[PDB]
RNA sequence: GAGAAAAAG
DNA sequence: CACAATTGGGTTTCTTTTTCTCTTGGCGGT
DNA sequence: ACCGCCAAGAGAAAAAGAAACCCAATTGTG
C-alpha cells in the first residue's frame, strides 16, 4: 500500500469509487480511459496534438494544453496520476524531467478541483515500477507495451458497452503504428490498482 | 540562553578594553528592570567586580556586592578574590580585612584554596598575597614543587640525570639571535607581511603610470573615507549603548582605528572579480579581528617585555657564546628560571562573531566610494560605491554575495601590484620557536597554536590532553620542541635556477608551471558546434588548471625569494594520531620536490670519517634507478655516475642534463651539487655539509603488524630479520600478479594487452598496502586506476583485472605468506565493530603517553560504524609509527645530533646517520618489548566493558576482546642487527 | 517588441490601460513574499511566509500543492498577476534543483489563480525578465542585478507612495529584513513599480 | 559551501 | 505497549597541506 | 570604443561502470 502509493487515502474510499480515469501522459501526448471500477469501462480517448513542445518551456503553452485536456475531460469520482522514478541525480535527461514534473504538476493542479473547499487531497500518484511486478511483463528494468494483453482482453477484463465495443475495436484496429500509444499498458494498470481496491 | 551568552561576552570583553564606566551603566540598566534582572547573575557579577578591582577604584565594589546581595545568589570565590584584589593596590586600612577573611571563611570558602582554585591574574594574585602578608604573615603556600618527571619505562633513559649527555649548539651568537627575535617581534605585531613577487616587472609604460597615480590617489581617498565612517559608526554605537544593550562599541574599539582601516583595505584588496558570500567575509573579518586582538593585547598589557626578558634569559641555552650552568632540556629550562603567564582567552560565542562580521562588511560597503567610471572625463560628477551586495545563486543555495564594481576590477588588473600579503602564522619564524611547555602553550610567539589539528569543533581531542596525567604528555611536547629547533636556510643556486625557469615559460614536468600565455586560451553542422563547445570547454578547464598551478608556484617561490640569506625555524604541530606536521603551510619539508630541494640546514656538521659515501648513497636513494639492491652496489653505482654528477653540478641547465628522469629531480640536483662541492676540497672530512640525508622505511605498517605478535614468515619479508639483500613484499606481489597476467595473456583476454607489463611497484603500492587494512574493492580500483592515469602508455582503462587479481586471486597467496597478521586485522575489526554497537568511540593510549580518539560521528551525536571498524587499524598503527618516531627523536637529541623527521622518513647530517640508525633500531626494540596488545586489551576492557548496559553486549565483547593472537617464534632483539630496516 | 521584451505573455494594451488591481510576488527557494500595489500609487498589503517543509531532499507534488494552497489562502484576487522569472537557463548544469524548483512553482501557481480561464479565454498571469525590470532602473553592472535594498529603502522612506495605514508595520518589519539578508521581498515592490511605469501610464 | 585540479604519508 | 525478521539506499582504509572559479562566448554593424 | 544583447532545444550524447555491503526501516506478530 505505502510502497505502491506514495500518498495515502482511506481504504473505503479506495475500494469503492463510481468512476475513475487514467491520467497517464507520454512525451508526445496524453491518453485517458474512463474506468468505472465495476470492470465495465466507458470511454477512452487521447489528445490529438501537443503544441507545448515547440519553442521553449513557457507557462502559456502549458496552460493552452491543460485547458484543452481538462476541457475534453469527463467527470470521475477518483483520479489516478502516474509517478515516474526519474532520478534527480542523473545529469542527463533533464528536459524530460522538467516535462514530466511540470506536466504532472499542472495535471495535479487543474484536474484536482475543490482542494481549498474540501480538505481531501483527491488525486494520488502511483508507483509504476512496483505495479510492473504485478504485470510480470519483464525483469523490471524496462516496461514493455501492454497492447498484447489488451488484445487478449478483447478483439475479458475490459467489458466495453455493446454500443462502444465495436467502435473501440475499430479504432484500436485503425491505430496500430502510432508507436506513442504505449500508455495502453497503463490503461490496464488501474485494473491492477483495483487489486488494491478489491 | 543565547542572550545570556552575548551579555557574558560583552561584560567579559569590556575588561580587555578600558571602558569600565561604560560597563557600569549597562549593568545598572539591566539590574534596574526585573525583566532585565533575569540572566544577569550568571557569572558576570564577579567579572565586573574583577573589572573594578583591576582599576584603582575600591569604593565601587561595595555597590557591586550590594547588587549581588540584591540578586540573592551566593557570592563566588572569584568575588572574594576580587575583594582581596581591591584591598590590594591601595593603602591598607589595617582593620576589618581580617573581618573580611573571617566572613569569607564562613559559608565554606577557604583562604588557602583561592590561590589555586580561582585562577585569577597572577600579578593580582601577588597583590592579594601582599595584602594577606600585610594582614598576617602566617600563611604562604610554596608553588615551587620540584619539576615532575615521567615514570614510564620507555622514556626513563631520556629523563635520567646520570650519564654522559651532549646537546646540539646553534651556530649564531647570542646577540644575533636577539636581533632576529626583535625582527620577528616587529614582523608579528603587524600581522600582514609584504612579499616582493617573483613575477617579472614587465614594461613600465605611461598607462601603467597613470593607473598607479590614480590608484594611489583614490587609495588615500578611501582610507580617509573608511576612517570617517568608522568614527561616525562608533559614535553611533556609543550613543546606542547608553539606551540599549549588546551595543558594539567596546567590540569595535577593541583595536585601534589604524589597524582596522588597514584590515578593511586588505580585505578589499583580496576580493577576486567574483565576490564571495557575505557570511564568508563576515567570518573572515571577525576571525581576523580576534587574531589581531590576541596579537595586540600583549603590547598594552605588558607581557611582551616580560616575554623578551625571559627569552633573553632562555636563549643562552642555544647560544654558542653563552654557557648554561648545567645542561638540560629546552623545555625544562623554560619550566624553571621563571615562568610566563598565559591568559588563554576563550573566544566569544558565534552570534557575536557573525554579527560583528556583518557590521564590518556593511561598513566597508557604505564607506568605500569610487568616482564615476575609470575614464579620464569626470562629467557625471558622482561617486558610486565600489562593492554592492548581490543576490546570487552560488551552487546549491541562494546566498548573498559582495560584488566589486567592474571598473575597480579593470583598474586593479591594470596595475601590476607586485606586493603579496601573507599571514604571520604562514610565514616561518625568524627566531627559534617557543618551547612546548604545555598543550595550552604554543610554538608561536604572540599567537596561539593548537596541539592537535582538527577540522571543525572536535573538542574531545584536546579534552583528552587536558585530562591526561601531567607527566605523560611531557615526552611528546619535548619531541615537538625538538622538531621546532631545526635551523633552516634556502639554497642560493637552486632558488636562482628555479626562478630563472619561472620567469620564462619553463618546463612543467619539473613542477614549475608556465605563464598562461603558453597555456591554450557560420557553423556547417550541429556536430561541428558540439565539437567547438567541447574544445572551448577543454581549453577553459586546461587554462584554469594551469593558472591554478601557477598561482601556488608564485605564492611559494615569492616567499622563498623573500627568505634568502636568513635563518629559519619551522614549528611543528600534531595530528590526532600523533603524527607531526609543520605549522607553516606554504614552505616546509612536507611539500614537493622543489620545496624539499630549497631547504638546507643552517648549521653544518663536518662530514666525519664516514662522510661522503653516505651522501652519495642518499643521491642514489633519490635517483630511483636502484632501490632493490644493497648499499655497496649503491655506492658503486654512485661511483660510476660521477662524471654526470660533476657535469650537472657545474652547469645545471645549459650543459649535459642528468638530474632529469629521477623521481625527485631537484633534490637530486641539490645532493649532486653538495657532493661535487664536497669532493673539491683538500680534506673531505673537514668540509662543512648543510645537506639533509634521508632514511626511509621499507614497508613500515607491515613491519609494525609483524612486531605486534612475532612471525617467522612475513616479518622476514619486511626486512625485520637481518638480511644482506633487501626484501620487498610489493615487488613479490607485483611479480605474482604479472605471472598470472602472462597466463591470462596466453589465454587471450583483451585486457592483458592493455596492461602490457606496465605494472610496477608504484602501480600496486597503495592497494597491496591497504590489503592489510580493511579494504573494499572500490577503494582498490580508485588507486589502481589513478596510477595508470598518470602513466601515458595505454589510453582506455578498465582496471578491474588488477583489483580482481589483487584482493581476490593473489589474496589466496596473500593469505599464504601473510598468516597471523590478518588474524590481528580481524580481531581489531571485530573489537571496533562491537565498540560501535555498544555506542562508544575507540580510545587508545600510545606507549609514549599520547591518547588517541577517533572523530567519526553520525550527523549527543552517535558514532558511525562504517568509518570506525574500518579506519581503526590505519589510525592506531600510525600512532605506533609516531611513538617510534618520537622515541627516535629523543634518543637522537641526547647524543648531540640535530634531527628533523618527515614521518617515516628521518633526516640527519652526513656524519650522524649511523648513530641515528642505531637509535632507530634501539627504539623499535624498546617500544615493542612492552606488550602493546595485552595492555591494549586491558585498556579496552576497562573502558568499553566496565558498565553493565546489557548481558549480551558485555559477554560477547568480553569473549572477543580477551583473546589476543599468539606471537610466533621470532626474537625482536634481532632488529638491532637488522641492516636494512630503515634504509 | 519592447513590451514583448518585458512581458512574456502577450496582453494587448487596452486592458492594460486600467488594471485597477495588481499583485506582485517573488519566488524564493527558502522563503516566499508578496505585495499588492494597484495601477495607482496605493499599496494594499505586504507579507512574507517562512518555514517551508521543502527543498529537504525529496520532491513530491502533493506537499507542493499543499504549500501553494497554504500560500494562496492568504492571497487576494486581482486583475493581473506579476511573476519574476529567473535569469537561469536550462543549459546551466549547476543550480539545476533551484531551476526545477522555480519552474515547478511557477507552473503550479500559474496553473492556479485563474478560476475563469475557460470562460474568458484570455491569460491572466504575466511574468517578468529580472534583467529587464532591473533595466528600467540603473541597478545592473556587468549584466547582474544588485540588491536594490538601498533603492527600496529610499523609495519606501514620488516614485511610490505607501499608505499610512500599514506603514508602521512596514517599517518595523523592514528593520528586521534589513538586518537579515532577505532580498526576495525587496524586488517585489521594484518590479511592481516598473510594471506600472513601463507598460502602464505611457 | 560545493566544484576544477595539484603535492606529501 | 512491545517487538520484529526481512528489504532497499548511501558508502566504499586512512591522514595532511595548496591554488583557482561559482558556465560565458559570441555577434553586432555605429 | 562601449554598452547592447542574447538566446541559448529536446540532440542521441546515453559515461563510466558495477559489486558488495551493511544499517536502519515496515507492514506483520504476540
Ligand atoms: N593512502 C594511504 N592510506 C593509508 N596509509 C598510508 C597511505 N599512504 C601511506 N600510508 C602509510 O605510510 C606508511 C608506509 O607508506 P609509504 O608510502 O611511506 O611506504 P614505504 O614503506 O616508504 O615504501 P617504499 O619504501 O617501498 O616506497 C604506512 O604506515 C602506511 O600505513
Ligand atoms: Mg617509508
Amino acid at each position: 500500500l505505502r510502497k505502491l502509493l506514495k500518498p495515502d487515502i482511506e481504504r473505503e474510499r479506495l475500494k469503492a469509487v463510481n468512476s475513475i480515469i487514467s491520467i497517464v501522459f507520454g512525451t508526445r501526448r496524453i491518453a485517458w480511459a474512463h474506468l468505472d471500477r465495476k470492470l465495465t469501462v466507458l470511454d477512452w480517448q487521447q489528445s490529438d496534438r501537443w503544441s507545448l513542445m515547440r519553442g521553449i518551456y513557457s507557462s502559456s503553452v502549458y496552460l493552452e494544453e491543460i485547458s484543452s485536456i481538462i476541457s475534453k475531460m469527463p467527470k470521475a469520482d477518483f483520479y489516478v496520476l502516474e509517478k515516474t522514478g526519474l532520478s534527480i541525480q542523473n545529469s542527463s535527461l533533464f528536459p524530460i524531467l522538467l516535462h514530466f514534473h511540470i506536466m504532472e504538476a499542472m495535471l495535479y493542479a487543474l484536474l484536482n478541483k475543490t482542494f481549498a473547499q474540501d480538505g481531501q487531497h483527491q488525486v494520488l500518484s502511483m508507483n509504476r515500477n512496483a505495479v510492473g511486478k504485478h504485470f510480470e511483463l519483464m525483469i523490471g528494468d524496462s516496461r514493455t507495451s501492454g497492447k498484447e494483453l489488451v488484445k487478449q482482453f478483447l478483439f475479458p477484463r475490459v467489458f466495453f458497452p455493446s454500443d462502444k465495443i465495436v467502435h473501440y475495436r475499430q479504432m484500436f484496429l485503425s491505430t496500430e503504428l502510432q508507436r506513442v500509444e504505449e500508455l495502453y499498458d497503463s490503461l490496464l494498470q488501474a485494473i491492477a490498482f483495483y487489486e488494491l481496491a478489491v | 540562553s543565547g542572550q545570556q551568552q552575548r551579555l557574558l561576552a560583552f561584560f567579559k570583553c569590556c575588561l580587555l578594553t578600558d571602558q569600565l564606566p561604560l560597563a557600569h551603566h549597562l549593568l545598572v540598566v539591566h539590574h534596574g528592570q526585573r525583566q532585565k534582572r533575569k540572566l544577569l547573575t550568571l557569572d558576570m557579577y564577579n567579572a565586573v567586580m574583577l573589572g573594578w578591582a583591576r582599576q584603582g577604584a575600591f569604593k565601587e565594589l561595595v555597590y557591586v556586592l550590594f547588587m549581588v546581595k540584591d540578586a540573592g545568589l551566593t557570592p563566588d570565590l572569584l568575588s572574594y578574590a576580587a575583594a582581596l584584589q581591591c584591598m590590594g593596590r591601595q593603602d591598607q586600612d589595617a582593620g576589618t580585612i581580617e573581618r573580611c577573611l573571617e566572613q569569607m571563611s564562613q559559608e565554606g570558602l577557604k583562604l588557602q584554596a583561592l590561590f589555586t582554585a580561582v585562577l585569577l591574574s597572577e600579578e593580582d594574585r601577588a597583590t592579594v598575597l601582599k595584602a594577606v602578608h600585610k594582614v598576617k604573615p602566617t600563611f604562604s603556600l610554596p608553588p615551587q614543587l620540584p619539576p615532575p618527571v615521567n615514570t614510564s619505562k620507555l622514556l626513563r633513559d631520556v629523563y635520567a640525570k646520570d650519564g654522559r649527555v651532549s646537546y646540539p649548539k646553534l651556530h649564531l651568537p647570542l646577540k644575533t639571535l636577539q636581533c632576529l627575535f626583535e625582527k620577528q617581534l616587529h614582523m608579528e605585531l603587524a600581522s600582514r607581511v609584504c612579499v616582493v613577487s617573483v613575477e617579472k616587472p614587465t614594461l613600465p609604460s605611461k598607462e601603467v603610470k597613470h593607473a598607479r597615480k590614480t590608484l594611489k590617489t583614490l587609495r588615500d581617498q578611501w582610507e580617509k573615507a573608511l576612517c570617517r565612517a568608522l568614527r561616525e559608526t562608533k559614535n553611533r554605537l556609543e550613543r546606542e549603548v547608553y539606551e540599549g544593550r549588546f551595543s558594539l562599541y567596546p567590540f569595535l574599539c577593541l583595536l585601534d582605528e589604524r589597524e582596522v582601516v588597514r584590515m578593511l583595505l586588505q580585505v578589499l584588496q583580496a576580493l577576486p572579480a567574483q565576490g564571495e558570500s557575505f557570511t564568508t567575509l563576515a567570518r573572515e573579518l571577525s576571525a581576523r579581528t580576534f587574531s589581531r586582538h590576541v596579537v595586540q593585547r600583549q603590547r598594552v598589557s605588558g607581557q611582551v617585555q616580560a616575554l623578551q626578558n625571559h627569552y633573553r634569559k632562555y636563549l643562552c641555552l642555544l647560544a654558542s657564546d653563552a654557557e648554561v650552568p648545567e645542561p638540560c632540556l629546552p623545555r625544562q629550562y623554560w619550566e624553571e628560571l621563571g615562568a610566563p603567564e598565559a591568559l588563554r582567552e576563550q573566544p566569544w560565542p558565534l552570534p557575536v562573531q557573525m554579527e560583528l562580521g556583518k557590521l564590518l562588511a556593511e561598513m566597508l560597503v557604505q564607506a568605500t566610494q569610487m568616482p564615476c567610471s575609470l575614464d579620464k572625463p569626470h562629467r557625471s560628477s558622482r561617486l558610486v560605491p565600489v562593492l554592492y551586495h548581490v543576490y546570487s545563486f552560488r551552487n546549491v543555495q541562494q546566498i548573498g554575495i559582495l560584488k566589486p564594481h567592474p571598473a575597480y576590477v579593470q583598474l586593479l588588473e591594470k596595475a601590476a601590484e607586485p606586493t603579496l600579503t601573507f599571514e604571520a602564522v604562514d610565514v616561518p619564524m625568524l627566531c627559534p620557536p617557543l618551547p612546548w611547555t604545555s598543550p595550552h602553550s604554543g610554538a608561536f610567539l604572540l599567537s596561539p597554536t593548537k596541539l592537535m589539528r582538527t577540522v571543525e569543533g572536535a573538542t574531545q581531542h584536546q579534552e583528552l590532553l587536558e585530562t591526561c596525567p601531567p607527566t605523560a604528555l611531557h615526552g611528546a611536547l619535548d619531541a615537538l620542541t625538538q622538531l621546532g629547533n631545526c635551523a633552516w636556510r634556502v639554497n642560493g643556486r637552486v632558488l636562482d635556477l628555479v626562478l630563472q625557469l619561472f620567469q620564462a615559460k619553463g618546463c612543467p614536468q619539473l613542477g614549475v608551471p608556465a605563464p598562461p600565455s603558453e597555456a591554450p586560451q557560420h557553423s556547417a553542422a550541429p556536430a561541428r558546434k558540439a565539437e567547438l563547445r567541447r574544445e572551448l570547454a577543454h581549453c577553459q578547464k586546461v587554462a584554469r588548471e594551469m593558472h591554478s598551478l601557477r598561482a601556488e608556484a608564485l605564492y611559494r617561490l615569492s616567499l622563498a625569494q623573500h627568505l634568502r640569506d636568513r635563518v629559519f625555524w619551522l614549528p611543528h604541530n600534531m595530528d590526532f594520531r600523533g603524527r607531526t606536521y609543520p605549522c607553516p603551510p606554504h614552505f616546509n619539508h612536507l611539500g614537493s620536490d622543489v620545496a624539499r630541494a630549497l631547504l638546507e640546514f643552517a648549521q653544518g656538521r663536518p662530514l666525519g670519517p664516514h662522510g661522503l659515501d653516505w651522501l652519495k648513497i642518499h643521491l642514489v636513494n633519490l635517483t630511483g634507478l636502484k632501490k632493490r639492491e644493497p648499499l655497496r652496489k649503491r655506492l658503486a653505482f654512485a661511483e660510476e655516475v660521477m662524471d654526470d654528477i660533476l657535469d650537472s653540478a657545474d652547469q645545471p641547465l645549459t650543459g649535459r642534463k642528468w638530474w632529469m628522469g629521477a623521481e625527485e629531480p631537484w633534490q637530486t640536483l641539490a645532493c649532486c651539487m653538495e657532493v661535487a662541492n664536497a669532493v673539491r676540497a683538500s680534506d673531505p672530512a673537514a668540509y662543512v655539509s648543510h645537506l639533509p640525508v634521508h632514511q626511509d622505511g621499507s614497508c613500515n605498517g607491515l613491519q609494525h603488524y609483524a612486531a605486534l605478535g612475532r612471525d617467522s614468515v612475513g616479518a622476514a619479508s619486511v626486512n625485520l630479520e637481518p638480511s644482506d639483500v633487501p626484501q620487498d613484499v610489493y615487488s613479490g606481489v607485483a611479480a605474482q600478479v604479472e605471472v598470472f597476467r602472462r597466463q591470462d595473456a596466453q589465454r587471450g583476454m583483451r585486457v592483458a594487452q592493455v596492461l602490457e607489463g606496465f605494472i610496477t611497484r608504484k602501480v600496486v603500492k597503495q592497494t597491496v598496502m591497504t590489503v592489510v587494512y580493511g579494504v573494499t574493492r572500490y577503494g582498490g580500483r580508485l588507486q589502481i586506476e589513478k596510477r595508470l592515469r598518470e602513466l601515458s602508455d595505454f589510453p582506455q582503462e578498465f582496471v578491474w583485472e588488477a583489483s580482481h587479481y589483487l584482493v581476490r586471486q593473489v589474496f589466496k597467496s596473500l593469505q599464504e605468506m601473510f598468516s597471523g597478521t590478518r588474524a590481528i586485522q580481524h580481531w581489531l575489526t571485530e573489537s571496533a565493530r562491537l565498540i560501535s554497537h555498544m555506542g562508544s568511540v575507540v580510545e587508545w593510549v600510545t606507549p609514549l603517553g599520547v591518547p588517541v580518539i577517533q572523530p567519526y560521528r553520525l550527523d549527543s551525536r552517535k558514532p558511525n560504524t562504517r568509518k570506525q571498524k574500518n579506519g581503526f587499524p590505519p589510525n592506531f598503527i600510525h600512532s605506533l609509527d609516531s611513538s617510534h618516531m618520537m622515541l627516535t627523536a629523543l634518543h637522537c637529541y641526547r647524543k648531540g645530533l640535530t634531527f628533523v623527521s618527515v614521518h617515516d622518513c628521518y633526516w640527519t647530517h652526513a656524519a650522524d646517520v649511523s648513530v641515528m640508525n642505531q637509535v632507530c633500531r634501539e627504539q623499535f626494540v624498546r617500544l615493542h618489548s612492552e606488550p602493546i596488545l595485552q595492555d591494549l586489551s586491558r585498556f579496552l576492557v576497562k573502558r568499553f566493558c566496565s558498565e553493565p548496559q546489557k548481558i549480551l553486549e558485555a559477554s560477547q565483547l568480553k569473549e572477543t576482546l580477551q583473546a589476543v593472537p599468539k606471537p610466533g617464534a621470532f626474537d625482536l632483539e634481532q632488529v638491532k642487527r637488522s641492516t636494512y630496516f630503515f634504509s
